This record gives C-alpha cells, structure tokens and sequence, in this order.
C-alpha cells in the first residue's frame, strides 16, 4: 500500500487544515449586491417469503435447520420487515423458487401455497398455518415491551367468520382443520405429484416436528394466561383457580 | 436393398427422413413485474 | 469402411418424388 | 403440554387419537412410477420427458397398449418406447405432474380406401410394364 | 450476523459459494461484503443510464481496470465507458454487466 508510504512521510495535520471535499457545498444566492439585487384494510395486507428467498436463510444458516420454522424466529433474523404502523395483517409465500429450493423442514405459516405445501412434504417438511391476531402478532414479535408494561400472556384469538373457511379448510392444512383428514390429504397430496410419501412418524423427531400448540396458546413454549419473570429470567405460572375460570371465559 | 449394401457395398443400410425444427420454446420473463395470475395464466399451459 | 460414410441428409432431386410420394 | 376447551382432541371427539393427524392410510389405486424413466433437461423451465415401452410394459392390458400405439403411433420411437414431455411451466415437478397426468389420460382413453389406391398403381404399373 | 456455516459440497444448492481458495496473488483484492456476497451492485442514474459499482477493490485500482477493460472489450464488443472514482475506490461501468463480472470475479479465485 503505497498510499500508506504517503501518509507516514506527511506531517501532522492541523484543525485548520480541515477543507469541505470537492463539490460537497453549492453556491448560495444572497441579496448583498446587484446579482439578486432588483428581482382495503379489511383485507391482510399479507407478506410474502419467497421459496429462493427461504432457501439462502437455510443455506447460510441464518435460521437453525433443526428448530421449527417459526415467524418469530424470521423476525429475530430479520428476514423480513414488518411495520405495526402499516399493520401487516398476513405472511405468505412467493411462488418463485420453486426449482432453487430444495430443503425439508417444519413451518408454520399463515398462508401456504397449495403446490408449495407439497412441494415441502415431497422433500419432508411439514407445513401448518395459524392464526395470529393483528394486535397479538405485534406483541409476538415484540415480547420484551409488554413485559415492561407487564401485560401477562394473553389467550391467542381466532379468525373473523370471512377466514374461518379457509383455516377450517383440511387441505389448506389450518389449526382449524379436521385432524382425521389429515393422513388422507397427506396421501392426496403425494399422488397428486405422485412421490412416495415419507410418513412422519418414520423420521426420528417426527415428535419435534409434528408438535403444535393449542389454538389459544400464542407460544408452545409458554400456555396462554402465563406470565414471565423477566428480573428472574424464569416463568411464573398463575396459581388462581378464578384465573382458569377467566382464560375459559 | 438391404443385401446390396451390406452383402457387398458392405456398409450400413441408409436411411432417412424429412428433419424437423427444434422445438420452440417462450422465454419467461425472470421478474414478472406488474404481472397478474390472470394474465400469466393465458400465457401459461394452465389455463 | 468408405461405404458407410453417408450424409445426415439424402439429396433426393427427382421432380416427382414429392408428388410420387404425395 | 397445555389443553383448553379449544384442543384438537375437544374440538374433534372423534379424532382423539393421538396420531389421527399424523396417520398414513393404507395403499390404494395407477400408473407405476418405478416402470417409468424421467429425464430432465433445463431448456426458466426445467423441460421433463417420460418415456416408457408401451409394448414391453405388462402393466398396461394389452388390448390398450395395441389403441394406444395406433393413437398415439406420432409420439412412439422407433425403438417403440412412448415419449412425452412438458417444458409449460417453471416448476420441475409440475412437469413431472403434467407428464403423469397425459399417462394416466391415455390408459383410461383407451381402455381401406388407401390400402385398395397401393393395389391400384401397382396393377397400373404392372400394365404400363409392357415393353416386351 | 453469524457466520455462514461449512457446508460438504460447493456451490450451495441455491448457487453461494464461499470465496475461492487458494486466494488470487493478484495486485488487487476484492473483499466480500459483509454478508459474504460479491460488492457488485447494478445501479441505474438518469433514468436511462445503466451502471455496475465495484467498491470493496483493494490494493491497484488500475490493475483491476485493465483487467475488467481486457475482459469486457470483447463482451461489449468495444472498450467499455467507465470512469475512474481513485478517492472512494470505486469503478463505475455504464450498462448492466454484474452477471459477466461476477462470473469472472469467480475465475479470478476472489
């Protein structure tokens, strides 16, 4: 670096040596002589995660293969952004990278493309979508905010009677969806583009994989109605048998 | 004359036949920018 | 073989091939 | 693990079973993946053939690998194989799925004057050889 | 950002590959950016003007210009327009060539 042999040899600079670079200031115009002398809410706003757009965050391993694909978790890795202020009200998928994606692995996602989701459970993964109201998607993905206000873990909500179809619908794969027709529609769906089916329970965390929370619990890890110790960093349980009477309210 | 060429012109029988053109192939646009599912849908086999 | 060496392509110039063979 | 009135084995009594969801139901129907050849050529769209004997198979009844030869005599090399291909779309296995599809579509399917013209010239061409 | 985790076979299934090794003796380095990816961006000035910005070049810029020069010519047809940015040690080419360039970059064992 020859350019540091310049910098060596040149004496020491002063504050009075400072000069603004080339072309950072323009002119400015004063009146001192002649010169300037004289004279769709409804509808969620959903957010899509592209197939190639999934693979790169698996690739460099920016979200751990072996944890469940968790939207949090793309939020912890910043992969995609959402705004409360422009109130996002859906995730889904893009279909491009169709080709380019080649990786098996459990996800939960509001809404999944019907091709993709076989797509996923060709290679192995297995995809389910729940329903995260507006207002508790936002806290979701902000969790330590509401424990400063010390709000406790709500009951997680459940979609207005336009979407019920859609998460109640089995191939759709919603929380809502009848369980009995599910291996059915998992058979359907390998037909459709005709692979084998690898069966679920074959695969040695068929138990991490598969495992869901209940629809009103926000979180598998903490039940709804919780609360956290957040000075403690540990997890209080309410004790209060009215309690259980007003989360089954 | 299947015996004339190999019996004693003593080389494979040729045969031939009128050669048709590759086949033509659209070519997708990478981004579809500003593009619908309806009006892709007519360009595409589904449809 | 030098027989065996034939073009890709016959080159068939009878002006009623075409409408011999239809 | 945490239960309230809506989990899946209350708000679906019938399907208490632990596995009912994550079931696999036993075999049904079909054409047979193993007795196809796939190859994929990438032209964008990943261009898919399947290409299989129509007589050799045993698979097929023979009374309709005989309709489908007939039918279908364009898309059958010389070797005899029947070769289909989808090059529409810009997803591999839609390809693929396409091409089973036709399979499926032409075993169900199907499951002379010009004869008489070859005689004409040839007994026309027998008289015009006459120069004795 | 953690960092990419070794992977068995290169390139990657979706097509990253880390840089080549043994690295170029060349009198220029080109680091990767901070996500490891090429420092190439595709930029568009005037609304008519289309461009391509190597910035993270280090050691000889204009070694690299001969090279990228050498390269391009035959591609482009012609020798490239470019201008030479020494103070912020960047090269601005006019017309999109990132697919070229990065292609090449990877010859280059960067």
């Amino acid at each position: 670096g020859t350019s540091l042999d310049l910098l060596r040899s040149l004496p020491r600079v002063s504050l009075a040596n400072l000069k603004p670079s080339p072309n950072s200031r323009k002119r400015e115009r004063r009146p001192r002589d002649r010169r300037r002398g004289r004279k769709h809410s409804f509808r969620h706003q959903y957010q899509p995660l592209s197939l190639r757009r999934l693979q790169y965050l698996i690739d460099l391993g920016r979200v751990d293969p072996t944890q469940p694909i968790d939207l949090t978790q793309l939020v912890n890795g910043r992969g995609v952004t959402i705004q409360p202020l422009k109130r996002d009200y859906g995730v889904q998928l893009v279909e491009e990278g169709a080709d380019t994606f080649q990786a098996k692995i459990n996800i939960e996602v509001q809404l999944a493309s019907e091709l993709a989701i076989a797509a996923i459970e060709k290679n192995g993964g297995v995809v389910t979508t729940a329903f995260y109201d507006p207002r508790s998607l936002e806290i979701l993905c902000k969790p330590i905010p509401f424990f400063l206000r010390g709000q406790p873990i709500p009951k997680r909500m459940l979609p207005p009677e336009s979407l019920v179809p859609y998460y109640t619908d089995a191939k759709n794969r919603g929380y809502l969806a009848d369980p009995a027709k599910f291996p059915e529609a998992r058979l359907e769906l390998a037909m459709k583009f005709g692979y084998v089916l690898p069966d679920i329970t074959k695969d040695e965390l068929f138990r991490m994989l598969s495992a869901r929370k209940d629809p009103r619990q926000i979180f598998f890890g903490l039940a709804p109605g919780w609360v956290v110790n957040m000075a403690d960093k540990k997890i209080l349980k309410p004790t209060d048998e009215n309690l259980l009477k007003y989360y089954s309210s | 004359v299947t015996h004339t060429f190999h019996q004693l012109l003593d080389m494979r029988e040729p045969v031939f036949e009128f050669v048709r053109p590759p086949p033509y192939h659209p070519k997708q646009k990478r981004f579809p920018h500003e593009q619908p599912l309806r009006y892709l849908d007519r360009y595409r086999d589904s449809h | 073989k030098e027989n065996e060496a034939v073009a890709p392509e016959f080159t068939n110039r009878n002006p009623r091939n075409l409408e011999l063979l239809g | 693990t945490f239960q309230s009135i809506y989990s899946l084995d209350k708000l679906y009594p019938e399907s208490k079973g632990a596995d009912t969801a994550w079931k696999v139901p036993e075999h049904a129907k079909y054409i047979p993946l193993d007795r196809l050849s796939i190859s994929y050529c990438r032209s964008v769209n990943s261009k898919a053939e399947v290409r299989f004997h129509l007589a050799s198979a045993d698979w097929i009844e023979e009374p309709v690998r005989q309709k489908i030869a007939l039918t279908h005599k364009n898309k059958i090399n010389k070797a005899g194989e029947l070769v289909l291909t989808s090059e529409s779309s810009r997803y591999q296995f839609r390809n693929l799925a396409e091409c089973l599809q036709k399979i499926r579509d032409m075993i169900a399917e199907a499951s002379d004057a010009r004869l008489q013209r070859l005689r004409i010239e040839k007994m026309n061409r027998e008289r015009l050889r006459q120069k004795r | 950002i953690p960092e990419p985790p070794k992977h068995k076979h290169y390139p990657t299934p979706s097509g990253w590959q880390p840089p080549r090794d043994p690295l170029p003796s060349l009198p220029y380095f080109v680091r990767r950016s901070r996500m490891h990816n090429i420092p190439v961006y595709k930029e568009i000035t005037h609304g008519n003007r289309q461009m391509t910005l190597i910035r993270k070049v280090e050691g000889d810029i204009w070694a690299l210009q001969k090279d990228v020069e050498e390269f391009l010519s035959p591609l482009l047809g012609k020798t490239p327009i470019t201008q030479v940015n020494e103070v912020t040690g960047t090269l601005r080419i006019k017309g999109y060539f990132d697919e070229q360039l990065k292609a090449w970059l990877l010859e280059k064992g960067f």
